[PDB]
């Protein structure tokens, strides 16, 4: 399978 | 043949090398005891160590950073249409090895750029390679290379467009409302 993250932005 | 032989400038710490002057330059760019930067996209974390110190820095002042297990895994990249200059950061664990997988933002129009950055040497990370994927209705974009050693950096690799480059149309494409999932997958060879 494939887990998934959930990255969000550093800006 | 039979120049003066002047030592490398990482001699103090363990560089047991003694070179010409017309190849010092070149060997110290190169070097295994070289110090390594900060591996994170950006310039706000200026710190510097050795490659046994990185993760524990990492691990220690950068605890907002994810990793997933796994040599196939899916980087979700979340609200890719913030405007100005945007970073996206996260590890994959595999191989027994860490790696660190990144994606720029670059603003007329804005660029992406992703790329893989092993945590070890330069000749640990060529045994290994990565694929990225963007995936959509009947369409599908995919990168594969060897991964960067944390020691030469992503700067002039980015640079030089040497990794999974595309702007914000092809990105709408293969995202729905402001998420872009690429499927990256690290393996041996
Ligand atoms: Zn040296
Ligand atoms: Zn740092």
């Amino acid at each position: 399978l494939r887990p998934v993250a959930m990255v969000r932005p550093t800006v | 043949a039979n120049s003066v032989l002047f030592p490398c400038k990482y001699a103090s710490s363990g560089c047991e090398i003694t070179l010409p002057h017309t190849e010092k330059a070149d060997h110290e760019e190169l070097c295994e005891f070289r110090p390594y930067s900060c591996p994170c996209p950006g310039a706000s974390c200026k710190w510097q160590g050795s490659l046994d110190a990185v993760m524990p820095h990492l691990m220690h002042q950068h605890k907002s950073i994810t990793t997933l297990q796994g040599e196939d895994i899916v980087f979700l990249a979340t609200d890719i249409n913030l405007p100005g200059a945007v970073d996206w950061v996260m590890m994959q664990s595999c191989f027994g090895f860490h790696f660190m997988l990144v994606l720029e933002k670059q603003e007329g129009h804005q660029q992406f750029f992703a790329i893989v950055q092993l945590i070890g040497t330069r000749k640990q990370a060529e045994n290994f390679a990565y694929r990225l994927e963007l995936n959509g209705h009947r369409r599908r974009l995919t990168w594969e290379a060897t991964p960067r050693s944390i020691h030469e950096g992503i700067a002039t690799a980015i640079m030089n467009s040497d990794c999974l480059v595309f702007d914000t149309s092809i990105a709408q494409l293969f995202a729905e409302n402001g998420n872009l999932g690429i499927n990256v997958t690290i393996s041996m060879c």
